[PDB]
């Protein structure tokens, strides 16, 4: 099945500009990235930690 | 805010900036004690900054004071985007002067066409990122459903329109969600999505708020 961690960080629609964590698998670590506010795809984490637990590795 | 100009230091005194330790969002002062803003924009722990220009600097006019409660309508659809609008309380009022201000309630909903200023401390670029110290501001027209709905097929419900430029290069972009749009003295919107920023055929989409004032009106005084 496709990896969700290897999917381009998703800002959506809506309008805010949320610090979010994705999974940066051409680099290797978890980066940092602008979330609006909804419709969140999963390479999208509220923290370091949570991204390394879930993506590391990828 | 894409296309707009520096509103000038506390021209916007009803405008606040939501903190989470950075800015994420904008809202509107609507009493000594109450913010509306977007239900998207809830977070924990937020701080509202009232009083700012320059966000990144201590000026002297600011006030920094906790919600003491966060309040998402009961039926936002994080899917749809449906009922997009929070009521956040300060956990104590905040000093009303030139520079703090309330913005009244609608009393009725404005028509198409109708001119609003829409501010905030979000994205200056439409493809890039630029964010800005003080505080943009934009006129822009209240557009007609029935542009809205073309715009964005199945997406527009009774609770949002449309405002802004059809030909591109003037919105709202990520870091006003929540913010106002002041029509004729009224807060009228708030910044809700859209397809990317200031981008053609796809205007900015607000939520509706001349819906909702009974609906805030009661859910401040009960809380
Ligand atoms: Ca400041």
């Amino acid at each position: 099945r496709p990896d969700f961690c290897l999917e381009p960080p998703y800002t959506g629609p809506c309008k805010a500009r949320i610090i979010r964590y994705f999974y940066n698998a051409k680099a290797g670590l978890c980066q940092t990235f602008v979330y609006g506010g909804c419709r969140a795809k999963r390479n999208n984490f509220k923290s370091a930690e949570d991204c390394m637990r879930t993506c590391g590795g990828a | 805010i894409v296309g707009g100009y520096t509103c000038g230091a506390n021209t916007v005194p009803y405008q606040v900036s939501l903190n989470s330790g950075y800015h994420f969002c904008g809202g509107s002062l609507i009493n000594s004690q109450w913010v509306v803003s977007a239900a998207h924009c809830y977070k924990s722990g937020i701080q509202v900054r009232l009083g700012e220009d320059n966000i990144n600097v201590v000026e002297g006019n600011e006030q920094f004071i906790s919600a003491s409660k966060s309040i998402v309508h009961p039926s936002y659809n994080s899917n749809t985007l449906n009922n997009d609008i929070m009521l956040i309380k300060l956990k104590s009022a905040a000093s009303l002067n030139s520079r703090v201000a309330s913005i009244s309630l609608p009393t009725s909903c404005a028509s198409a066409g109708t001119q609003c200023l829409i501010s905030g401390w979000g994205n200056t670029k439409s493809s890039g990122t630029s964010y800005p110290d003080v505080l943009k501001c934009l006129k822009a027209p209240i557009l007609s459903d029935s542009s809205c709905k073309s715009a964005y097929p199945g997406q527009i419900t009774s609770n949002m329109f449309c405002a802004g430029y059809l030909e591109g290069g003037k919105d709202s972009c990520q870091g006003d969600s929540g913010g106002p749009v002041v029509c004729s003295g009224k807060l009228q919107g708030i910044v809700s999505w859209g397809s990317g920023c200031a981008q053609k055929n796809k205007p900015g989409v607000y939520t509706k708020v001349c819906n909702y004032v009974s609906w805030i009106k009661q859910t401040i005084a009960s809380n």
